[PDB]
């Protein structure tokens, strides 16, 4: 039920990473309350917050952390994201987090097959509760090891992410005009029209042959 | 000067207007292509830099307009190559691969045949083949890719040991032209004669224990080697049997009925028996569980099927069911919202997946995007299922935000006064807009006390005082009206009876025997018979 | 038949009883459409003789004409009681043998029953409670198999029919009195028996009832054991699931969704009707011996696909260079062109 | 040379081979079930040509219009107990061919049904229909319809209307 | 250079910046004329 | 433009220049667009060719394929 208590719990249970990095996109439609809480986090405790502009895309990047300092933060943010919806120890966290694929690694968080994003192997988190999620996260970050990529890579990620979802915004804006203005309809019907007429003829001849093969 | 000469030619301007009016008309854009390049010179660095920026931006808009074009990826990358700028050509094919989520073999074989000539550093160059190999090696028509890789790894290495590894890796994979590689490897078994390189064929210990050949042997070693070779040919028989059975199966069931692989132009249509083969082939590979092969085959069928919303939904329901990532399905589902011309089913399934994901802020942002996409006025769209699913998940997110307006009734279901005006404007259409009734069944299912009084007073009494003709005279409105009343927790049976005769009376009383008599009678017959007696006594008069 | 059609159209052109006699003569050579058109011409002439002709046709016949005779006869119904006994005997003759089990027309009977048998507020009260008595004694009767001299109680039975009778029992118990308990006792009594559990309108009135009790936890227990314990039609299954999704979204919020999300393993009530639209045999949660792998793709036949144990196809080249390669182990190898079929159709149906 | 195109033999034409049979067969069918409720079972997997039930035994035929519908049906309903105990699904040979088979059992002695012709481009499989052109890839412009049966073109509005009326009458019979 | 790059999805969606001279991502080329096309859609 | 061997721009000017002198007596090029072949399965293409097999092991195939053409 307490974040700092569980943080101390695997400070005691588990006995930094050279080039460590985590990117995490957040979406809170209430920009101001999210500022009121993330600034509170930074005043409590490396985790750079990068905006892009409702629909506040706030990136939280983690660099060179000792493991526990990740185990604190991510939890809070994911427990922040449900907290708006349910009732501003109970209901768990789900969400995502991203790592740069430049990794050798060697149930409750899984390598996503098919990322959209170039070169960032999306790690989704499942519906495990706070303490179990914290243990699995700490166990997994005891398992990973990175190679350096620095290149101001969030500038790359903020290009690519916004590119993908601006493109999804493009398809959503194509939603009214499907066919009728987005491609030429008259020159289209002029070639698709006798072919669909032939096909309707093929299918009615077929159903008639089925009536012959079926009856008697 | 030929740049400005291209500008001032009227052919370019007319055709430019033709195209920029119509994005997804490919055949307009093809003439745009052909005019720009064929009207230009033989393309070298001597040509005007404005024209070269024009060709680059032209194909960039093309390629980001139709992302599944293999040949135009190759055409931009090679035309861009001929100028020079090799680093940019690497960026171009990598943009193409990133558009095919690093799959589909043609970009791979051509990038790689290109990459032989460009990149020099052997460890890295073979590492690039290796990253290629785990993505598109298992591909069924991928024989040209391997043949490239095998001839290459024969060219650069001196020890044959790295080449034997790949030969032993080929024959397990069900390729189409497997048989060239078995011929290469049978020839390779026939050439080996010094009997100590059976160690570099396969592991020494497993060559002893399973197959009974010594490598250290103090004998004449002629018949021993000949027995060794002939004994190994039995093992390659049985491997050739297994993989030949698999490939003859793949061919005879599926690839004999697939004719089109190549994504022509979202105008063009695909045969029904073709779809019939594809969905079975998708189904087939699911059972094999070799995940690289089924990622590849879903992505591979996704080329000529690209946007029919059969294969995308097939993918998403595959990943949710079997593999259980449950977020990758969101991702591909986004990527097929990104093009599938019937977006209705994919937007509903996308809604449901993300509601499972509990990314609700994504949901609310997407729904206000569908607001701004119809630019307001979602009621005025012709197809009703988009407004339908839109309206449902909008109510879900909305009444999960703002609720506890109706005391002791709670649910906040579909009854925001704003949302009321939304559903009212969908409802106040009078047959200009279709599927009007279907809202009422979800209104009529509300229930208990404050709110049957509200919804009755708000919707239905306004309907009764005005009475749009087509909207009063269907049976289903009268049906649903008596249904919403007849199912309440707040009252007895007899006031239900008094009020059902009170509701049957005021607005029909008039001809309507073709229309409200059949549905209303089946209601009346359904829930009692006694006022069906008095009902028929009314309509008879 | 074309000559009779010409004579019938010529009769449609133009005493009338003689033309009907000629139509009956042509019907003696015949068939159902001729009797229906004859009934239409008799209705044009304008009743009891048409009832006689309809009884003669039901003796002569085949579902549509007699079912329409019952429906049309219930349209002239408010005139008297003689027509009630007439339809009653027509019905019982049709329930008995001619249309043996047949959901459709029993509820037509009971709507015909309650009208004549029952027609102040305390009297309507004790009236409708007696109407619940007359059905619940009937259901306990079939569970005890002791059918009395009550031709209703005789008809009620007929093997797919008990369904509608317990439907209308629970229907008139809940809808009338706000009983709300004895309903639930009837649901729990009727969940256990077998002939009543795989019935459509029982679970559909259960569905509408549980909608009225807007509590979703009983609804989610309902949906989760639908395909694998409740065993329903799949038109009906798809319809219940889509209507459940609509009803869910029109009556829920986040905080009862996330609570109603079951932890780590199972379904989620928005996604689960949408994944499971079709595929009823579905369960949320050893390789290559199961029936779906043997029957894979070519779905005709259980075949034994030879596969290679210690096949390295999923591995890269580099991890394949790491260790030298161990030899292929072969699985099944020998059931090439070996092709095994249930042959369930030929064996059951033809033999 | 080394490489020859394969030559494989032809199997007997019974009712498993030659994929065109789209007549799914159900066995172990109870007596409760008959001609309407099987159609209410096997409708959502695809357009049904017919359902036919010899009363004298526990069998039953449906005929889909595509193989995919039939294959999804056979994958969907094996061991799915309808109204009573289990069913057992395999490809029927179905109608008049079966009469020819029983006669050939009498005489002690097979026709592929016509699946389709060529393309159509107009039909998309397992597309259910209930009871202004703009042909598009997503519009799925053609669809069979059987209550005579025809080939009609188009919404899902109609299927939603039909399911709401079906559920309103789902409490009672009329089924 | 007397050519301006133009997208119709952003115009018909009424998003701002539907024309820009600087080749952002997926804009179609159109000359300085711009108004015949502006008329073509409606 | 891409597989027709000298329309590729990269190797393209070679095959024109590598053409031999044609002193003794006796191309599908870039003009091709989408609307040349609208619907490929109207005008019948040949099927995908059946895969090749070692004649040394041609005797050991599956006899009697499922599903005759």
């Amino acid at each position: 039920f307490d974040i700092w208590k569980n943080l101390d719990r695997i400070r005691s249970t588990k006995k930094f990473i050279k080039g460590s990095l985590l990117i995490l996109p957040m979406r809170t439609e209430d920009k101001q309350q999210f500022d009121e809480c993330m600034d509170e986090l930074h005043k409590y405790i490396i985790l750079r917050c990068y905006p892009q502009k409702e629909g506040m895309l706030f990136y939280i990047v983690l660099k060179d952390f000792n493991i526990l300092d990740s185990c604190f933060v991510l939890s809070v943010l994911l427990a922040f994201q449900k907290r708006l919806w349910m009732a501003p120890k109970n209901i768990n966290l789900t969400g995502s987090f991203y790592l740069p694929k430049n990794i050798e690694t060697g149930s409750s968080i899984v390598e996503v097959g098919f990322n959209v994003v170039p070169d960032f192997q999306q790690f989704q988190v499942k519906a495990c509760h706070v303490s179990k999620f914290m243990n699995e996260l700490s166990n997994f970050f005891s398992q990973v090891e990175f190679g350096k990529c620095e290149a101001n890579v969030i500038n790359y990620f903020k290009r690519e992410y916004n590119r993908t979802y601006s493109q999804i915004s493009l398809a959503l804006y194509e939603l009214p005009l499907i066919g009728d203005g987005l491609f030429d309809i008259k020159s289209y019907i002029s070639k698709t029209r006798p072919i669909i007429e032939t096909s309707k003829a093929q299918m009615i001849k077929h159903i008639s042959e089925m009536k012959a093969y079926n009856e008697i | 000067d030929k740049y400005t000469a291209l500008i001032h030619d009227e052919n370019f301007s007319t055709l430019t207007l033709n195209v920029s009016r119509y994005p997804k008309s490919l055949a307009y854009w093809e003439k745009l292509l052909n005019y720009i390049v064929k009207a230009s010179a033989p393309i070298c660095k001597s040509t005007e830099p404005q024209l070269l920026k024009l060709i680059r931006c032209t194909y960039s808009s093309m390629l980001n307009e139709f992302p599944y074009l293999e040949n135009y990826y190759i055409d931009f990358a090679l035309l861009e190559y001929k100028l020079g700028n090799v680093s940019m050509s690497h960026k171009i094919f990598q943009r193409g691969l990133q558009a095919f989520n690093q799959r589909s073999l043609l970009l791979w074989t051509s990038y790689l045949k290109f990459c032989n000539n460009v990149i020099s550093h052997q460890k890295q160059l073979f590492k690039k083949y290796e990253t290629a190999e785990e993505y598109v090696g298992l591909h069924f028509f991928s024989g040209e890719f391997w043949d490239l890789y095998l001839e290459q790894i024969s060219s650069r290495c001196t020890s044959s040991k790295k080449y034997w590894n790949v030969l032993r890796k080929i024959l397990e994979i069900p390729l189409h032209s497997f048989s060239k590689f078995y011929a290469l490897w049978l020839q390779r078994i026939d050439d080996i004669m010094d009997l100590k390189q059976l160690s570099q064929l396969t592991s020494k210990d497993e060559l002893l224990k399973k197959l009974k050949i010594d490598i250290n042997y103090s004998g004449r070693k002629g018949p021993y080697l000949q027995d060794a070779k002939k004994k190994l040919k039995k093992i390659t028989k049985e491997m050739y049997m297994v993989v030949q059975y698999q490939v003859l199966e793949i061919y005879s069931i599926f690839e004999s009925k697939i004719y089109i692989n190549y994504y022509t132009s979202p105008e063009t249509l695909v045969s029904s028996d073709e779809i019939e083969t594809w969905i079975k082939y998708l189904d087939y590979t699911i059972t094999l569980q070799t995940d690289s092969l089924t990622h590849l085959n879903f992505q591979r069928a996704l080329l000529p099927l690209a946007h029919y919303d059969l294969v995308w939904i097939k993918y998403s329901k595959w990943l949710i069911n079997s593999k259980n990532d449950l977020l990758g399905a969101k991702n591909v589902l986004l990527m097929g919202l990104k093009f599938s011309l019937k977006k209705t089913e994919i937007i509903k399934l996308l809604y449901s997946v993300i509601c499972k994901l509990n990314e609700y802020v994504l949901l609310r942002n997407l729904l206000e995007k569908i607001e701004s996409s119809y630019s307001d006025n979602v009621e005025n769209v012709d197809d009703f299922e988009i407004f339908w699913d839109y309206l449902q998940f909008k109510t879900f997110c909305q009444n999960s935000l703002y609720s506890s307006r109706y005391s002791d009734s709670q649910s906040n279901g579909l009854l925001n006064k704003e949302l009321f005006d939304k559903v009212w404007k969908r409802l106040s259409c009078k047959e200009k807009k279709s599927g009007q009734e279907i809202l009422l069944n979800n209104l009529v299912q509300f229930y208990s006390k404050d709110t049957v009084e509200f919804v009755e007073k708000n919707i239905f009494q306004k309907i009764i005082e005005f009475g749009w003709e087509y909207y009063l005279q269907n049976g289903m409105f009268w049906n649903c009206y008596c249904r919403l009343i007849y199912f309440d927790t707040s009252r007895s049976y007899l006031d239900k009876r008094q009020y059902i005769v009170r509701k049957i009376w005021p607005q029909i009383d008039k001809k309507f025997a073709q229309s409200v008599l059949p549905s209303l009678t089946e209601f009346c017959e359904s829930y009692f018979p006694e006022e069906m007696d008095t009902l028929e006594e009314m309509f008879t008069e | 038949l074309e000559n009779w059609s010409r004579y019938l159209k010529f009769v449609t052109d133009p005493d009338k009883e003689f033309v009907m006699s000629v139509f009956d003569r042509c019907l003696i050579p015949c068939h159902e459409n001729t009797w229906m058109m004859y009934i239409k011409w008799l209705t044009k002439k304008n009743d009891e003789v048409v009832v006689d002709i309809y009884q003669k046709a039901n003796t002569f016949l085949f579902k549509t004409l007699r079912y329409d005779f019952l429906r049309f006869l219930k349209r002239k119904y408010r005139s008297n009681n003689t027509l009630f006994n007439n339809i009653f005997n027509e019905t019982v003759s049709r329930y008995l043998k001619i249309w043996p089990n047949d959901i459709l027309l029993m509820t037509e009977y009971l709507c015909m029953l309650k009208r004549h048998s029952f027609k102040s507020p305390k009297e309507i009260l004790e009236k409708q409670t007696s109407f619940t008595k007359i059905l619940e004694t009937s259901i306990t009767n079939y569970i005890n198999n002791q059918i009395d001299a009550k031709v209703h109680l005789q008809t009620l039975i007929n093997d797919k029919n008990l369904s509608i009778v317990v439907v209308e029992l629970i229907k008139t118990t809940w809808l009338v009195l706000k009983n709300n308990m004895q309903t639930r006792k009837y649901f729990n009594l009727y969940q256990k028996n077998i002939l009543i559990k795989n019935s459509v309108p029982f679970w559909l009135t259960y569905y509408k009832f549980e909608k009225s009790n807007v509590n979703f936890t009983k609804l989610n227990k309902f949906i989760r054991e639908l395909g694998v314990e409740i065993y329903l039609p799949t038109t009906v299954m798809n319809d219940i699931l889509t209507d459940y999704k609509t009803f869910y979204l029109t009556h829920s919020n986040i905080v009862t969704y996330e609570s109603s999300i079951i932890d780590s393993n199972t379904f989620d009530p928005i996604l689960y009707p949408e994944l499971k639209m079709s595929n009823p045999k579905y369960d949320p949660v050893d390789w290559h011996k199961k029936t779906e792998w043997k029957e894979a793709g070519h779905i005709g036949i259980t075949t034994e696909r030879p596969q290679i144990s210690n096949s390295i196809i999923e591995c890269n080249s580099g991890t394949l260079i790491q260790k030298p390669i161990s030899l292929p182990n072969f699985r099944n190898l020998e059931k090439i062109n070996q092709v095994k079929i249930n042959d369930l159709y030929t064996e059951e149906f033809l033999k | 040379s080394q490489f020859i195109y394969p030559v494989q033999q032809q199997p007997s034409l019974n009712h498993f081979t030659d994929p065109n049979n789209t007549t799914v067969f159900i066995g172990g069918l109870s007596s409760l079930v008959t001609e309407d409720e099987l159609r209410a079972y096997f409708q959502p997997f695809g357009t049904i040509v017919y359902v036919k039930i010899p009363v004298g035994k526990c069998c039953g035929f449906v005929q889909y219009v595509d193989r995919l519908s039939a294959e999804a049906a056979i994958a969907g309903m094996q061991g799915f107990p309808i109204a009573n105990s289990r069913v057992r699904l395999s490809w029927g040979r179905s109608a008049k061919q079966t009469a020819l088979l029983q006669q050939a059992m009498l005489s002690n002695s097979q026709q592929q049904q016509p699946g389709l012709q060529q393309p159509n481009y107009g039909y998309i499989p397992s597309s259910t229909c209930e009871a202004s052109s703009t042909m598009l890839p997503g519009c799925q412009i053609l669809n069979y319809s059987n209550p005579g049966q025809q080939v009609i073109m188009q919404a899902v509005v109609n299927s939603t209307n039909a399911m709401l009326n079906r559920l309103e009458q789902g409490s009672n019979g009329f089924m | 250079r007397d050519i301006v790059f133009v997208s119709p999805q952003l115009y018909l969606s009424s998003q701002e910046g539907w024309k820009s001279d600087s080749a952002k991502s997926g804009f179609i080329p159109i000359l300085k004329n711009d108004l015949q096309r502006f008329q073509d859609s409606l | 433009k891409v597989f027709v061997d000298a329309n590729r721009f990269d190797i393209g000017d070679l095959v024109k220049a590598s053409k031999l002198p044609q002193r003794a007596n006796e191309s599908r090029s870039r003009d091709e667009t989408c609307e040349s072949n609208p619907f490929p399965r109207l005008n019948n293409p040949k099927k995908l060719e059946p895969p090749k097999i070692l004649s040394q092991w041609s005797n050991t195939i599956p006899k009697t394929s499922i599903f005759y053409s």
